[PDB]
């Protein structure tokens, strides 16, 4: 059983890319930079 | 006080390996100069599992990185940690291992006793105390299925009370490199059985399939792609090195999931998987990790696992957690998912916590899993075989260095009968 | 020689590149900002329910229907403390007394006070606000 | 915890969707990136963020597009912020069938991603209106996907109705006609709003000569607002979501009801003159205030709602409900003896900053179930004899799967609509 | 998200598809070079609709150049294009750039109905994209011989495109002497309102307004019966270098000169026209009672004007940005019975294309009726 996929997830066909600028397909998820921050081991 | 021992070989090996040892370096707060920076004294009391001592505070690593080439060495060292490595342990070959699984295994078989296992013998003796050997070789290759894999049946003739733990990457036929891959991954499954209790599988697109699906990157590199397989191996021994509630090791792993002497192939995941536009959006707790865990499209070898029954299945956990929803959750999904697990035996998930959450996280959960569809890796791999051999193409650059023809048969002659206990048992 | 700034590039929060010249007459950010990009304290005007800012009249007329609150909760009317049984109420109790007033009333009430006990609960009810004042310091303090 | 799911589909009910979480932001101490420095219609996160409870589902690019560079794209998922590729043109077999038939897997999942969160989930709250093929028909396919999943609960849709003297839609009756095809089988409380009523509401009352359309998304924002007041803050007399599947529909086809606000006014007139409880319920029933263009002295009422706000006390209530239903002017039904029904609560009437509203402290909404509709029936069926008598304007519709088998079949239907007020206004003996 | 091929072919049609470039280029910040300015960010957000882009802020343009073409890359935006589809093998860069495109919408072909590159060619190449692309909208911007070779051309073009504009010279002469006052017509002024007459319909397909309609949108609205479907053009807010000084600016305003008989682009009679379907589409920042007020009560002026037998005879569009200069621009495209005068006057100049141009004056006929 398949489950189900939005628009621009798997990229194995081949696309055209642009600069991200560009309100094109996969836009938002490398717009944002990743971001992490800790502060110390905790106990 | 139970040191583990990392055998990293190849061009592969010496290239995942080189991602593995920094979340070792992080996770104890080592500085890529040998020194620890940090202010919690949680993790330099289990630092010597994975980190030596010398003078001056300085830590190296217990490490093996070997090749037939000069090839990876130069690049490993070119790296952010190359100076952590130990400056005698990259042990050379002045040639090439060229692609062939019989340059490395039978002319260069003479060479690895004075090459590894005089690195080995000289190291491992040395520790306090030992616990396991544990290797990472490439399949497809001519320096993991060459030089490792013989060692795999080297150092095992010499201690067999030990544990081998073989994160092993065999190749897809989708995203492909080389034509000859039933010649040199076909020819190394067959010596895995005897000698590797716990033996993994790694793939290649299943890999960027994580980078697709779920952290929605579009041009993944393999930087990015071995962080997915680094995190995992560093967050097995959550257990031997920090403390917690329910602690583990590699013999409370094994007992659960290996039945039977040959049904010991298990394949690989990770839980906490999330996007890089939506962090916060999502809440990091147990129903979903446990919903991540157990799906199609997250585990890291690239199989179906709706088509065959798990005979058995692992977690580990890390976090501060309370265990109630935690032991909760994995009494439904044996008790709905019946269809998905054989009967026969009654109990088929462990688990095990720790106390500290990795870098950056606040859980973490990752999964081991023997089942019954890993016998898809194992038949396109041998459907690819005698539909080559049949015109025997690619046989003339292996009858001029030292194997015969009627060692080829006997390579698929058990493979089949892996996958004939497989079958019986479905 | 060159200048401090030097910008991001990919739209998706980049490598470095030079920020790029906006020719003249050519500058449409002024201009072309779209209306429902755009869409993208008070004093209270009134009557209260309670008419408590008016000023409360002496002597009511019959008509008088407007809503003043002297007549309390029909709490504070079935169970009345003695003042509302003895007919004195809260704007008696409220009311602005002279220093004369209050001196009768402390040796009158049955309490012996000093004289500077008294100036200063004059000075802590003055303190307090902004009778119920005076027994409300006294009690206190 | 009396929960629903906000959907905003089409662009006739986004750009109230932008009002109509402004609103909601406006009344709490959220802001627009959803930091507190509330709970039926916003989810929140640990971190310190709320997230409302809005998938913003159509096929137009830029509406949607112009949200995620908006001032509020720190506020939704932005998964819910849902796009396909090409517009429905207005052609009820591209919104329904070519086109929409491409993003149902998907909503399937939104919207079961959501109830999954929710606890005490009451509803839904879509905004559609009556004319668009990706408006009017694709609101009738995220209805009966519901029902047949959800089934019993309480769906309550603010549709702008076809104006009887103003539209900008050519095409328009086709499906319209169609729309109430199957949303007399799945809604429960379709409520209805005419533009041109509130384009002279504001030249008389307002002060307003040239309105735009940001004017108007806000007034239709505060009835939003005055029925989900009860859901959000506890008042003296609560009317929550099942009670309005028995206060309002008397047979299973006449859930059509009007919608009104009373003391929309200026600053410098409601600082001339008072308001008491007893004269803006007086407002609420006078022919030049109704938010539908429809004049109701022609029009025998069934069964108000009036929602009040705010200051108010409940003898002034029913001293002016029994000096209102005394007048001679305004009729009644005789087998609803009953009548009307209260609402009252402590939180008053909200305003938006930078707006034209005066700080009023009283302000009701009458919800009012009528009569009068029935001979606005009349012309939304003469509309659509005449273009379908000559064939016109069915050469697009049978482009993309539909054929002429169902546009007699819904005029029937329709007729059979406008018959329904006739076997229960026709009083027996 | 819809998509555009633009194709010059025949030289009309060439020189009015550079000034069509030359106006989308200064709508959307493009040095002729291929350098992008950024002064705001709706210029780029939908420039994937018309534009390919290259490797270091180059962009060229989804347009094929088939019949001259010395000339148009020696004049003013000629080093935006691409060197290597300059044909003179169509086939083949079809569906190169029509195969490189995700989601194709429509096409934009610049001829003539009245000579032999225009017309054979024209018809030959519209045939040959829709034997490849069934599914799609040929706006074919066409010139036709005044009334004071087509019948060869139309009878394939009728069944294609349906989206062609054709009334011509005489009524351009005639806007230029008396609305403008504009003593020298030059043809470069002629291509540069015909172009500005493109580039005001193409703001929906480019930039988020109010009333967002497509191009299939406008074919479902506009076209009744699968043959009737020539149009009839008209640009509002022009006027002299006097005049403005003298004249206000509004949308009541604006609906004056959208509807003035002399503005239109048409040698034709509205007095003895009936319009089936006008669209108005509007551009800049206004309020839209006046839109729909002012809409209707020019409908309200003409009940017998306006057809009979249709309530809305009329629909109206808006878009957030206006042209470079003007405040709000309008643009008229009607399509009426006042049209057929000049089929009669092509016919009255092989003989069942004739019969079938016969036939359809008799379907205007029968259908005024």
């Amino acid at each position: 059983s398949v489950v189900p996929e939005a628009f621009s997830t798997p990229g194995w066909q081949i696309e055209k890319k642009y600069s991200t600028k560009v309100l094109l397909g996969n836009w938002v998820e490398e717009r944002g930079k990743f971001t992490k921050a800790i502060d110390h081991t905790p106990q | 006080m139970r040191e583990i021992v990392h055998l990293q070989a190849g061009q592969c090996g010496n290239q995942i390996g080189a991602k593995f040892w920094e979340v070792i370096s992080d996770e104890h707060g080592i500085d890529p100069t040998g020194t620890y920076h940090g202010d919690s004294d949680l993790q330099l009391e289990r630092i010597n599992v994975y980190y030596n001592e010398a003078t001056g505070g300085k830590y190296v690593p217990r490490a093996v990185l070997v090749d037939l080439e000069p090839g990876t060495m130069d690049s490993v060292r070119s790296g952010p940690f190359g100076q952590i490595f130990r400056p005698d342990n990259f042990v050379f070959g002045q040639s090439g291992a060229g692609n062939n699984w019989a340059k490395g295994h039978y002319t260069e078989g003479a060479e690895l006793v004075d090459s590894v296992l005089d690195v080995v013998r000289k190291e491992a003796e040395s520790c306090d105390c030992l616990q396991g050997f544990q290797l990472t070789h490439s399949l497809g290759g001519g320096t993991g299925s060459g030089m490792g894999t013989l060692l795999i049946s080297k150092i095992r003739e010499e201690y067999p009370d030990r544990i081998m733990n073989t994160f092993s990457v065999v190749p897809s036929p989708k995203v492909s490199d080389t034509v000859v891959e039933p010649y040199n991954a076909t020819l190394s499954v067959h010596q895995l059985v005897e000698n590797t209790d716990e033996t993994y599988c790694i793939d290649n697109e299943a890999l960027y399939d994580i980078c697709f699906r779920t952290l929605k990157l579009t041009t993944p590199t393999y930087g990015d792609l071995n962080h997915l397989v680094s995190a995992t191996m560093s967050g097995v021994t959550t257990c031997l090195r920090f403390p917690g509630q329910l602690n583990a090791d590699l013999r409370k792993l094994a007992v659960n999931m290996v039945p039977f002497p040959r049904l010991h192939f298990f394949m690989p995941g990770f839980a906490p998987l999330t996007s890089r536009g939506s962090q916060q959006y999502r809440a990091l707790t147990v129903p979903e990790l446990t919903q991540q865990m157990f799906d199609a499209k997250n585990m890291m070898a690239a199989c179906d696992p709706r088509h065959g029954r798990y005979l058995t299945v692992a977690a580990v956990f890390r976090g501060r957690m309370s265990m109630k929803e935690v032991d909760e959750q994995m009494l439904n999904v044996q008790n709905k998912n019946s269809s998905y697990f054989v009967e026969w035996i009654p109990n088929n998930v462990k688990t095990a916590v720790c106390d500290i959450p990795p870098r950056g996280l606040k859980m973490s959960a990752t999964f081991i899993g023997n089942s019954t569809a890993i016998q898809e890796l194992f038949k396109r791999i041998s459907e690819q075989f005698t539909a080559m051999f049949r015109r025997k193409a690619f046989l003339h650059w292996y009858t001029g260095e030292g194997m015969d023809e009627m060692e080829f048969t006997e390579a698929e002659s058990n493979m089949n009968d892996l996958v004939s206990e497989y079958q019986q048992y479905q | 020689l060159i200048n401090p700034e030097d910008i991001v590039p990919k739209e998706p929060g980049s490598e470095e590149t030079l920020r790029t010249i906006q020719r003249p007459g050519d500058k449409v950010s002024h201009q072309y900002k779209t209306t429902s990009s755009e869409i993208n304290c008070h004093p209270i005007f009134g009557v209260p329910t309670i008419r408590s800012d008016i000023s409360a009249p002496r002597i009511r007329r019959v008509s008088d229907m407007n809503n003043y609150g002297d007549e309390g909760n029909a709490y504070s009317l079935l169970h009345p403390s003695i003042f509302s049984q003895k007919g004195v109420f809260e704007r008696d109790f409220f009311k602005t007394r002279s220093k004369e007033e209050i001196s009768d009333i402390l040796t009158n009430i049955g309490v012996k006070l000093s004289k500077e006990e008294f100036e200063n609960v004059w000075n802590l009810a003055s303190k307090k606000h902004q009778v119920e004042t005076i027994r409300n310091v006294l009690d206190e303090l | 915890m009396r929960e629903c799911i906000s959907i905003h589909v089409g662009q006739a009910g986004v750009q109230i969707g932008n009002a109509c979480w402004e609103l909601y932001c406006l009344e709490h101490g959220i802001q627009p990136d959803g930091q507190m420095p509330f709970n039926t219609f916003f989810s929140e996160t640990g971190a310190g963020k709320h997230v409302p409870r809005a998938v913003f589902v159509d096929l137009e690019p830029t509406v949607i597009d112009e949200v995620r560079t908006g001032t509020y794209r720190q506020l939704f998922h932005p998964e819910q912020l849902i796009t396909g590729k090409e517009d429905a043109a207005n052609n009820y077999a591209r919104g329904h069938y070519t086109i929409g038939k491409e993003i149902i897997d998907l909503v399937l999942d939104r919207i079961r991603k959501l109830a999954d969160q929710c606890t005490g989930l009451q509803g839904f709250l879509v905004f559609h209106s009556f004319g668009g093929g990706t408006g009017s028909g694709f609101t009738s396919l995220l209805m009966e996907r519901l029902s047949v999943d959800y089934g019993k609960k309480s769906k309550l849709e603010f549709s702008i109705y076809p104006a009887p003297q103003v539209s900008t839609a050519v095409v328009e009756p086709y499906n319209s006609i169609l729309t109430t095809h199957t949303t007399l089988e799945h809604s429960d409380c379709a409520f209805m709003v005419d533009n041109e009523a509130i384009y002279d509401i504001c030249r008389r009352n307002l002060d307003i000569e040239r309105p735009t359309y940001t004017n108007l998304n806000r007034l239709i924002g505060q009835i939003v607002s005055s029925i989900t007041a009860s859901l959000r803050f506890d008042g003296a007399l609560n009317v929550d979501l099942t009670e309005f599947q028995t206060n309002l529909v008397p047979y299973p086809r006449i859930h059509f009801p009007l919608a009104t606000y009373a003391p929309v006014i200026s600053a410098e007139k409601a600082y001339h003159e008072q308001l008491s409880v007893a004269e803006i319920t007086n407002a609420c029933f006078e022919p030049a205030n109704q938010m539908v263009k429809c004049d109701p002295r022609h029009g025998k009422y069934m069964a108000c709602c009036l929602l009040y706000r705010g200051d108010v006390v409940p003898k002034d209530v029913n001293a002016a409900i029994a000096t209102i239903k005394t007048k001679r002017t305004i009729q009644f039904v005789d087998w609803c003896p009953t009548g009307f029904k209260v609402g009252i609560n402590y939180q008053p009437p909200t305003v938006v900053p930078g707006g034209d509203l005066a700080k009023v402290q009283r302000a009701v909404c009458m919800l009012s179930n009528t009569t009068a509709i029935a001979e606005a029936w009349a012309r939304l069926d003469h509309k659509f004899d005449l273009m379908y008598a000559k064939r016109a304007f069915v050469h697009w519709y049978v482009g993309e799967g539909m054929e002429e088998g169902e546009f007699s079949e819904a005029r029937e239907d329709m007729a059979a609509l406008e018959k329904d007020y006739e076997e229960v206004g026709v009083d027996s003996v």
